[PDB]
Formats: structure tokens, sequence, C-alpha cells
RNA sequence: ACCUCGGAGCAGAACCCAACCUCCGAGCAGUACAUGCUAAGACUUCACCAGUCAAAGCGAACCUCAAUUGAUCCA
RNA sequence: AGAGUGUAGCUUAAAAGCACCCAACUUACACUUAGGAGAUUCAAUUGACGCUCUGA
């Protein structure tokens, strides 16, 4: 017999990247009487401010992987008035690309009715579709 | 049968008299930023962060990674200031904002990333990832120089990674490219 | 990792060849545990592996064994004990327990 | 529960006038 | 006020279902579900069996 | 003499009938009721009737979370926005911890 | 005076409880017919006859109100 | 002459969060959208340039 076939007939994972990549992983499902809902595995938090512009992306348990700001040097210093259209469309390709170097690649943004009718809303979420990252996680395979 | 409360109630440091006078609630989000940062706060009964399992999140952990350099911030501050202030006398700038037509270079702002809080990052995807409570069984660090590997499979192109890439085994069947800055002086040691 | 003096370890060395799993059950706590006044921690960098065409070669000409296989198996749905008068229940409910959807035969 | 301590902690229209 | 009538599809006959209508109105020429074709056919009222 | 009419009503058998610390499964209905009286939370949907009811098998848990009231409903945004700054409604909760997994990986064959 | 059903207190914080105790009502409605087909699990007006929610799949673009009603035979 | 002091109007913040105004809707208020101006007073925990109080 060969001593490195030990495989054992029951085989964990210790990864918690790893349900959600399989489309196994099950959604906190409820709440329904309330908006953001925690049917999800990745949300696109923004966070709008008088003088910055926030936009962080979050897990079901409570925890950001990457977040993009104004306030970092990095990206205050190659524009200017971090308040215009021209920032947060910077915020938003800057944060699709740590996320493709990242790994993930899947989110859900519920933003607000009043916030999706404007034009740097749009502009984001365009820059982040042409990015290589696409909005609206599919469904879940026995939900 | 009446038990006092065992804790301050959410709605009691507000009078009940003069509400006239009180500034209301004008919109939507500021109750939303109120009730998401009120959520957060430790409270004395039944909440959600309690049943479903948070792995005790009040405890701190040991640091064993290197100190952060000695870096004067006043002087990085207004450094930063004369900058800004420099690049805002720009005209060009100025047009580009109010035409809605500014873009920005990606790998200078990769590169100033990489250099400023680029370690912060890497750290708080590890310990996402859960490497740190499996490696050093809850010992975190903070890696202060950076890492550059690239791996080489066809004859123009590369596969890198990152801080979660996804990197195929037919892909990595060789050797890569380890890239790091260092000095005459010091040994390192690579661990796979 | 970043160590001071330089320093030179045995027991954890590997053979030329080193193709037995055996031998690289490796543990990181422990290797951090022997050098600790030594090695300081500074670089860190992971991916994300899936499988391919390339393990079916990998397993047979790098570690002389089998590849094993797994299925990502679900638990059996529940069912309440069956009763024997079964009040307001449809007709496939006899079905919801039954072993084999054929037609069995007992002593005919 | 009206007897636990969390008793009234529901309570909405007391906090408006209108 | 209100009438109950009946609409026979145009291609597939022989599923027909009831749906409501006013009486003082015209026809119906709606989209209804045909199980026969999977698809989406045309539908019209035609013999009504009820004045309610 | 005997002017009212129609008061012969009977019980609904509205109430809980799962309390917290029973092993519910997938599908027991959690508690029937009128009007939002106890919102659902984790793993509790709703149907029609406002009626609540378990999605995955564990734990029924009853906690007081915060509630966020939906933008399109003009209601519960008024009712919010005639609010002091800084008032909160509080309502309770149910959730249902999941407590066994869904699904593992087994060994099949061996080629 | 009434013949069916719902709500408010009696019945106060899981549930049920009657009176020829005091009051509002209902035999319907303002708009699209995927108001398509199957299928785990429950409540159940203190029995039965009845009524209601829903996991998931094929199929499709990406439902509001409180009672609001009619069984066997036969045509 | 003595004392209290020291981040824009505010901070049991260390260059952020609250504030202000203008352009679009509104009889009007108001949400929202699109924009703007804002600060650690000086030399290395020390001493002095600004305000207030107690006096003459
Ligand atoms: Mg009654
Ligand atoms: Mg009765
Ligand atoms: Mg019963
Ligand atoms: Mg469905």
């Amino acid at each position: 017999p060969v001593e490195n076939e030990a495989v054992a007939p029951e085989f964990t994972n210790r990864n918690p990247r790893n349900l959600e990549l399989l489309s196994v992983a099950r959604k906190e499902r409820g709440w329904r009487t309330v908006f953001p809902s925690r049917e999800f595995w990745h949300r696109l938090r923004v966070i709008r401010t008088q003088h910055h512009v926030e936009a962080l992306v979050e897990h079901q348990n409570g925890k950001v992987v990457v977040s993009a700001s104004t306030r970092e040097w990095a990206i205050k210093k190659h524009l200017y008035s971090t308040r215009n259209v021209v920032a947060c469309e910077s915020i938003g390709r800057v944060l699709a690309q740590r996320c493709l170097e990242a790994g993930i690649n899947f989110m859900v943004y519920q933003p607000t009715p009043w916030e999706a009718a404007s034009d740097s809303m749009k502009r984001l979420q365009s820059a982040m579709t042409e990015g290589g990252v696409v909005l609206r996680e599919p469904q879940r395979i026995y939900e | 049968r009446r038990t006092p409360p065992l804790g301050p109630m959410p709605n009691s440091d507000i009078d009940l008299s003069n509400l006239e006078r009180l500034e209301k609630y004008r919109s939507f989000d500021r109750y939303r930023r109120r009730a998401e940062q009120e959520a957060q706060a430790p409270h004395w009964w039944r909440t959600y962060r309690e049943y479903f399992g948070e792995k005790t999140d009040p405890k701190e952990k040991i640091d064993i990674g290197l100190p952060p350099p000695k870096v004067s911030r006043t002087q990085q501050l207004l450094e930063r200031k004369q900058a800004i202030q420099e690049l805002r006398a720009n005209v060009e700038e100025e047009r580009a904002a109010r035409l809605r037509t500014a873009s920005v270079p990606l790998d200078a702002v990769r590169a100033e990333w990489e250099r400023t809080c680029g370690p912060y990052h890497k750290q708080r995807l590890a310990e996402y990832y859960g490497l740190y409570r499996d490696l050093f069984h809850g010992a975190t660090f903070v890696p202060r120089v950076p890492l550059h590997v690239a791996y080489a499979v066809g004859e123009d192109d590369l596969m890198p990674v990152y801080c979660g890439n996804e990197v195929t085994p037919t892909e990595a069947a060789q050797a890569p490219e380890v890239t790091y800055e260092a000095e005459e002086g010091s040994l390192w040691t690579l661990l796979l | 990792f970043k160590q001071d003096q330089p320093i030179d370890f045995s027991e954890d060395a590997r053979p030329s060849p080193c193709y037995q799993l055996a031998q690289r059950t490796f543990r990181t706590f422990d290797f951090y545990k022997k050098h600790q006044e030594t090695m300081t921690p500074a670089g860190l960098s992971f991916f994300q592996c899936r499988w391919d065409d390339s393990v079916t070669y990998i397993f047979h000409q790098l570690l002389d064994m089998r590849e094993p296989v797994f299925e990502f198996v679900r638990p059996p749905p529940y069912h309440p004990k069956q009763k024997r008068f079964p009040h307001r229940q449809p007709l496939r409910y006899l079905d919801r327990y039954r072993d084999s959807h054929e037609p069995t035969y007992g002593i005919y | 529960y009206k007897t636990k301590p969390t008793h009234g902690i529901g309570k909405y229209k007391h906090l408006i006038k209108a | 006020k209100n009438i109950l009538v009946r609409m026979v599809s145009e291609a597939g006959t022989g599923f027909c279902f009831n749906t409501k209508r006013n009486r003082l109105r015209e026809k119906l020429t709606l989209l209804h579900y045909d199980p026969v074709v999977k698809q989406r056919v045309l539908f019209v009222e035609k013999k009504k069996i009820r004045s309610l | 003499s005997s002017k009212n009419l129609g008061g012969k009503s009977s019980g609904r058998r509205q109430g809980i009938k799962k309390m917290e610390g029973h092993y519910v499964h997938a599908g027991n209905i959690i508690a029937t009721q009128r009007h939002f009286r106890w919102h659902p939370g984790a793993h509790v949907g709703v149907g029609k009737n406002k009626c609540l009811y378990a999605l995955e098998e564990g734990i029924v848990r009853y906690t007081k979370e915060v509630y966020v009231p939906h933008p399109r409903n003009t209601e519960a945004v008024d009712l919010i926005t005639r609010l002091p700054k800084g008032a909160v409604l509080y309502k309770t909760f149910v959730h249902v911890v999941p407590a066994k997994p869904e699904g593992t990986f087994k060994l099949v064959a061996m080629l």
C-alpha cells in the first residue's frame, strides 16, 4: 500500500471565502419590511459627505474587505475638489481595480431612489461595470 | 408586576416637553445614519451581535510585525497642503472638473497606495480570509516592505498575485519571480 | 519573514525528490515558535486556487498515487413520523417515505 | 413584554405632538 | 355593474378561461398564457354565461 | 329591545406556536396574526396575511433591533421625519440561528 | 326583537369562553390576467365538512382591503 | 498689574464629523441634485501673538 493515500472519507475546508464561491452559501433572508436586507454576500456601501466621498465593500457579517475614499493621499493628489463627479468616478474606478486585485467580483448595490436618479451614482456604476465587475449577484443553488 | 429596566432607555435622554423647539429629522438619511450608528453600540438587552456567533470581537490580539517608521506628520501635512495649493492654481484642472471630464493615471495611484496605506489593506484582507487565525493562531502582523511576485507562463503577458488573486495550477507549474526592495545587510526567508 | 543574525537550520530540510505527502506535514505555528527571537514576518501575499486538468498529471508524475475525488453532498430532507391515518394529506404522502418508485411484490 | 425590563421600548407617539 | 365573460384563444383551440369585465365597455383582447403553446397568444371575448 | 346584532364572533386562534428554545425546522409557521407585531429578522419570511414562518432549521431567537422603514412607504417616511433629532423605535424582531450546515464534502470514488 | 360573518370592553400581558350586555359594518371594490404548472414543512374558529402561508424547479419580463358568502343531487 | 485660556461657529477627533451659501422644483418652507469658501499663531513637554475676567 501507498502511505501517501491518506485521504480520509471526510474532507473539511478552513476558508471562509469558499461557500459563496461555489454558489452554495446560504443568504441571511428575511427582514423584508426594512430595506437593505441581508440576502446577499457582498454589498457596495457608499457614504457621501460634503467634504469627502467614501465607498466601502462589506460582507454579510459586518466587516469591510476594501474601501475607497478621497481622504487617502494617493487619490487626493491626482484630482481637485473631492465633491464633483470626477472624484467619485475615480473612486469607483480605483475601487474596481482594488476588488479585481482582491478576487471579489460580485456585489449587490441597493441604493436609494433619490440617489439612484442622480448622475454621480450612475457614472460610478458605469465605471464599476466597465472595469470588469458586474453588479447583481446570481441566485443560489438549492436555496 | 413591573420590573425596573437594567439600563438607560434609548428614548429617555430627551425631554417630552418643548418638542416644537427641537429640530426634527428633515430627511431620512440622517435617521438611517443614526440607526446604523446606534446599532453598533453595545446594549444591555438581547441584540443581533450575540446569537449568530461573532467569534468574540472584543479581544485584543498580539502584533508581531515591524513598527512603523518615525515620520514627522506636521511636515508631511504642510508639504501636502503646499502641493494641493500649487495644483489648485491650474486652470486646466478647473476646466476639466467643470466639463465633467477628468481622468487620473492608474499606475501612479496604485504605486502611491502600495507605498502608503497598502500594508493596512493587505493586513485587513489577510485577517478577513482568516490567515492569522490558522497560521499564527490569532496573532497578526503588518507587511511593511512591499512584495511583488509574477509567474511566467506564455511569452508576453504575466500571471500576478496580489491580495486574493486567482492563479490556476496550469499557470503556476514553475517557480515564479519574487521581487522586493531590500538593503545590503539583511537576510530573508521565503515560505510558501 | 526577516531574520536578524544568519542562522541555519537542519531539522526542517527536505530531500531532492521530496514527493512524499507524509513528510510535507508543515506547521507554521510550530516553525515560528521554534524560531521566535530570530525571524520576523514582513511580507504576505495569498491567492485562490481551483481545480484544472493539470492536477491529474501532478498526481500521476509527481506524487505516485491516485487522484482523490469528492462531491458536495447535502443532508437528507426532514420528514415527520409517518402516522397510520394521515388526516388531510395529499395522495403523494406515501411517496415521501417510499424507498424505490417501483411496484414491489412479496409472496407473489 | 410588560413585566420584562425592556417594556415600553417601542413607544413612539409620545415623542410627537402632531 | 360587472360581467363575467369567457376568452377564446386564436392559436391552440380548446383552452379558455373566465375574467371580469365592465358592462358598458366593448369586448376584450388581452394576452393570456396558453399551456398547449407555452407562449402568449391573443384571446377574444366570446359567449357570456354570467350576469353578475 | 335587542338592538345590537352580529356580536357572535369566535376566536381566530392567533398567537405564538414556537417559543425560544424549541427546535423549529424549515417551513414551520412561527405565529399568525394581524398587523406587524413581531417584525421578521433573519431567516423569517412573510406571506399575504402577515404571517411568520421559518426558512432554516435551528433555534428561534427573539431580539430587539432598530427599525429602518422603506423609503417607498410614504406613511412611515412622514412618521420618521416627524421625529426629533435623536429618536429611535426599536421593535421586536424574530431571528432563526441555523445550527446544521447546508452541506459538506464526502469522498465518492478513487481513481 | 333576531336567524350568516368580522371588529371594539366584558375576556386587561400565550390561547379559548357566553348573554334578549353597549356600538360600527359586510352579500363589494380603483388598475395589469405567468390570477401558469408541480412540490418539503404548518396554523386550523375548540370534532368533521372547510380556509390560509410557503422551501425549490420548469416556465416571465427584470396583487390592496376586516366580514365580503353557497356543499350533496340535478340541469 | 494679576488670573483663566490656544483646531473655521462646535468636538472626554487625531487634519474628520457637524455647520453656511449659491444654481434646479416649490405661493412659500423643505428633501434631493449640481458647486463653493473655511482652520493646529510662532522657535524646540517649554516661553511669547489673540480673547475674557479681576483693577486703576
Ligand atoms: Mg367578539
Ligand atoms: Mg362564540
Ligand atoms: Mg382544529
Ligand atoms: Mg418560488
